[PDB]
């Protein structure tokens, strides 16, 4: 006996499976985006 | 007293790349039987 094995599930009573899964994704976004601000001020301003 | 009027005009474009991996693992059990050998028809289950 060569191979070592790693123990994944043991079920004393019944049925055992696995599902081994891999994703790969791409993805992009492209925002376009236009503001307007109006702003003023009031400021007053003599001796000190 | 001094008075001020604004008007700023702001236009923006990005673009943003994403790209990713996952991996999954799922093991599932089923009660098929007791100790006795007799099929599971009710009961509970249990985890070490």
């Amino acid at each position: 006996p060569t191979a070592t094995w790693n123990m994944v599930g043991c079920d004393q009573n019944g049925k055992v499976s696995q599902q081994i899964s891999n994703t790969i994704s791409f993805s992009s976004t492209v925002t376009a985006g236009v503001a307007v601000e109006v702003s003023s001020t009031i400021e007053k301003g003599v001796i000190f | 007293a001094k008075a001020t009027v604004s008007v700023k005009v702001t236009a923006s474009l990005s673009k943003a790349w994403t790209n990713s991996q996952s991996g999954t693992t799922a093991i599932t059990y089923t009660c098929d039987n007791y100790d006795s050998d007799e099929e599971f028809t009710r009961g509970c289950m249990w985890q070490l």
